[PDB]
């Protein structure tokens, strides 16, 4: 008499029957962590535009 | 756990630093000696200081200006038919010796030793650094060698001055050390040669190339005898004929190291820090543990701070001292060979959700 | 119950900040695709071009 | 002199542009110091100085950057090294023969740097004779990774593994001996034996950043991303706090079935982002979010926007004429599919995905040769073996 709860669930779902050609996606992609040289190969070359950007 | 910042715009390096009882007190335990480019030597003693938000007084003990560049100090045995612990100092162009005395004050910055200079030593030259160790096989006692900033060697018997010559193969001064128990003058040149000269009245012994400088030398057994050689990229370890035991390549770049105690035979524990203020701890080869620290050091070394055994000191070159910032629990590299104020919160917490006010944050 | 109140306001605030940055583009007509002259425009750097 | 002992003690803890220039300063108090003129040599070495190949560690490649989960799975001496950050290989290389032959033994250095000057050009057999003879007077751990580099250039996958079984038994234990030989592996795709080396670099060295993502990126493809998300989750704490991070972070708690890190993560990665570029590629991310919550409209503006911040994004091209053909644009679709693959001459998936489009109207022939690459650049594949067997019982008769 406390509650009842009862809300049944079907226990059954929609098995397939046939395959279906179908259209699929690209697949999501993990962006590389880049090296501890190329993080600084990058910060010397990205300072390598200013100094020639006022000369 | 402790922190200070001494001085206003002093400079120092690695040679700046020590860890001893130089007073001969008989509960042994250690002291802070920290030089600088001036002469404001300190000589610290931090009490344990708990979490109640105040700056605790008296942090000093002594200060004595010396009015010089101190290049580097070194605690050890330095008068004769005494068994006695003395700080040797060197200046740039001339060398002290200072007995310590304990004074008739106390604690709470009563001056507690007064500078009694036991011997200067003219120089002929101008140095860059220098050791200490019991050369020719002499009991007790220990002697003192000096090199020149061209490069020689005079070395110093706690009575006079004992003979000079020159140091072959010199191109730059680099580090140097005395091995204990091969008794040779381990060194390294410019030439990438780690070279270690016979301590008789020159021809080399035995090289060794090793592809790059090197910053700091150490030597210690426990047994078993290793020469450490910490180098600019790569981090080396001798055996005493001038075999490589191991090695290991670095990809960050060092600033100072020290080989300090073990926890098994054959293994020695090693620190080094980054100059991406991280520290790792390293059984011969072997990462163990590496947490971060406040700044970068440039000179480490390990004693007993208020009898707790595992301390490590982190000398920057602006005039930090923080000290021991107890990442898990401030020990050795051995299985918890120290509490030492264990007693904390956490480390190392798991989740990182906020689940605050996330809702109508719109 | 946390949980499902957490994902909406989130994903609530993704439908503004991407519709703000599409009609940010779309009045500019950055876009390569169109609808009324119905071409297309891709562009590239040729191996010659060095 | 406290000028001269400034000067060096500034380059032991690295203070490099204030070395320089009172190095210099005592550059006119003389002739010629040899001492000084080094250490203006050597102070201005190390401003930038960098050994290896642009080593970019990938945890989603396979050959041009394919995805994953649907394939499968004396003095003169440093004289000498100012013209090594310079890259004026040519004019070090006499110098450098000059004084091999002025001592012609007991410098394995000299040996090992003449032929990395030798691999520096492309004297690619000429290096390989040089350092091979060091090897046999010294044991060092960057010769093991010189020899096995150019053997690797030299393309003999089988010449790497004996160096990564010699020197491991010298150097045991060692650590990036063992990166080494798991990195050549992947080149291969050989991660039956890839994956377990990198469980050794995880084994002690508990702290190697490239070795964390190689696996945690490997598990969350082939249904395990709730480890890989312990991988990241970890790299995190370490405090490195990249813009590329907060994208894998963010994949990873969707993927795992975790609705609240999953998009804070990609709000914080679309803010600190470097480039224009790279903001594409959270934005693409993002699309396969919103595909898996079912909003199109939203999922339709999503690599939009990646592709106005970048064309030439060869994913998003395939990936939006997907969402146009689910609505019925077909010669809208067919188009972008087109310039998908002229994008991606590898890649399978425009390439398939043309040949049930050109198929369902009935042009039997381009359907073939769209249908022809889907088995070139991925075979194995089944609903492609199903599709050219379908169209070569209507090539031959009825």
């Amino acid at each position: 008499v406390k509650s009842m709860f009862r809300e049944v669930l079907p226990k059954q779902g929609p098995l397939f029957v046939e395959d279906i050609m179908t259209m699929v996606l690209c697949k999501p992609k993990l962006l590389p962590l880049k090296s501890l040289t190329l993080e600084k190969l990058e910060k010397m070359h990205q300072a390598a535009q200013n100094t020639i950007r006022q000369q | 756990w402790w922190s200070t910042i001494l001085g206003d715009k002093e400079e120092f390096d690695q040679g700046c630093l020590c860890l001893a009882n130089v007073d001969n007190s008989g509960n042994g335990q250690d002291k802070i000696i920290v030089g600088s480019f001036m002469g404001y030597l300190r000589i610290f003693s931090p009490h344990p200081a708990k979490t109640g938000d105040g700056a605790q007084a008296e942090d000093l003990l002594l200060e004595v200006d010396l009015r010089d560049p101190v290049l580097q100090v070194e605690v050890g045995k330095f008068v004769s038919g005494t068994e006695m612990l003395h700080l040797a100092v060197l200046h740039s162009r001339k060398l002290c010796v200072y007995s310590v005395s304990g004074t008739l004050g106390n604690v709470e910055h009563g001056n507690q030793c007064q500078m009694k200079l036991m011997y200067e030593h003219n120089l002929q030259r101008t140095a860059c650094n220098m050791t200490y160790g019991s050369f020719g096989g002499v009991k007790g006692r220990d002697l003192i060698c000096i090199q020149s900033m061209d490069g020689m060697l005079m070395v110093f018997e706690q009575e006079s001055y004992a003979f000079g010559r020159f140091l072959p193969g010199f191109l730059l001064p680099g580090p140097l050390a005395y091995s204990s128990r091969t008794d040779s003058f381990l060194t390294v040149s410019s030439c990438q040669q780690v070279e270690s000269y016979k301590y008789q009245v020159l021809v080399v012994d035995w090289t060794l190339n090793i592809g790059e400088q090197a910053l700091d030398i150490c030597i210690v057994s426990f047994s078993a005898s290793s020469v450490f050689v910490l180098g600019e990229r790569n981090f080396f370890c001798l055996k005493d004929n001038g075999q490589i035991r191991f090695m290991k390549k670095l990809d960050w770049s060092p600033s100072c190291f020290l080989p300090y105690c073990s926890v098994s035979e054959g293994t020695i524990n090693t620190l080094i820090g980054n100059h991406n203020n991280m520290l790792h701890i390293y059984q011969d080869v072997t990462l163990k543990w590496a947490t971060q620290l406040p700044h970068i050091p440039v000179a480490v070394r390990v004693g007993c701070l208020h009898d707790l055994k595992g301390v490590i000191v982190t000398l920057s070159d602006d005039g930090h001292l923080q000290c021991s910032y107890l990442g898990t629990d401030p020990s050795l590299f051995q299985a918890p060979n120290v509490q030492s104020r264990e007693l904390n919160y956490d480390e190392l917490d798991v989740e990182m959700k906020e689940l605050q006010k996330i809702i109508k944050d719109v | 119950t946390a949980m499902h109140r957490a994902f909406q306001t989130d994903l609530y605030l993704l439908r503004l900040r991407a519709a703000r940055a599409y009609l940010q583009a779309l009045e500019s007509s950055l876009s390569p695709l169109s609808t009324t002259a119905r071409e297309p425009l891709k562009l590239h750097a040729v191996v010659q071009g060095l | 002199m406290e000028p001269l002992l400034l000067a060096w003690s500034y380059f032991r803890r690295r203070k490099f542009q204030l070395c320089a220039d009172l190095c210099t300063q005592m550059l006119e108090k003389s002739p010629y110091d040899q001492a000084a003129w080094i250490l203006k040599a050597r102070a201005l070495t190390e401003m930038v100085y960098i050994d290896e190949i642009d080593v970019d560690q990938e945890g989603i490649a396979e050959m041009m950057l394919d995805e994953n989960a649907i394939a499968q799975v004396l003095a003169k001496a440093l004289f000498e090294y100012i013209f090594h950050h310079e890259n004026d290989v040519k004019t070090a290389l006499d110098l450098a023969a000059l004084s091999t032959e002025h001592s012609q033994y007991k410098d394995w250095w000299w040996k090992v740097q003449i032929g990395k000057c030798y691999y520096r050009l492309g004297m690619y057999r000429e290096a390989e004779k040089q350092f091979k003879s060091a090897l046999k007077q010294q044991e060092m751990v960057d010769t093991f990774l010189y020899l096995a580099k150019v053997y690797v250039s030299l393309d003999q996958p089988v010449t790497a593994l004996n160096l990564f079984k010699q020197g491991l038994d010298k150097f045991p234990g060692e650590v990036t001996l063992l990166c080494g030989i798991a990195r050549i592996y992947e080149e291969m795709n050989n991660m039956s034996s890839a994956a377990e080396y990198y469980k050794e670099v995880l084994k002690q060295d508990n702290t190697h950043v490239e070795a964390i993502a190689c696996i945690g990126s490997n598990h969350f493809y082939s249904d395990q991303p709730e480890i890989a998300l312990r991988f990241y989750r970890r790299l995190l704490q370490m405090g490195i706090y990249n813009g590329q991070l907060f994208n894998n972070l963010g994949l990873c708690c969707f993927y795992a079935q975790q609705y609240d890190m999953t998009l804070t993560s990609f709000e914080r990665a679309l803010s600190l982002a470097e480039n224009e570029e790279e903001a594409a590629d959270v934005w693409y991310n993002l699309g396969h979010v919103a595909v898996g919550i079912g909003d199109t409209n939203l999922a339709h503006q999503c690599f939009r926007l990646a592709l106005v911040n970048n064309n030439n994004h060869a994913e998003a091209y395939n990936n939006l004429a997907v969402l146009e053909m689910r609505k019925g644009h077909v010669e809208q679709a067919r188009a972008l599919l087109q310039t998908a693959s002229s994008l991606a001459p590898h890649m399978y998936e425009p390439h398939f995905n043309f040949a049930t489009i050109s198929d369902k109207i009935g042009d039997l022939q381009r359907s073939y040769v769209a249908a022809q690459k889907s088995e070139a650049a991925f075979p194995d594949h089944v609903d492609t073996q199903h599709l050219i067997k379908q169209l070569r019982q209507h090539f031959a008769m009825l």
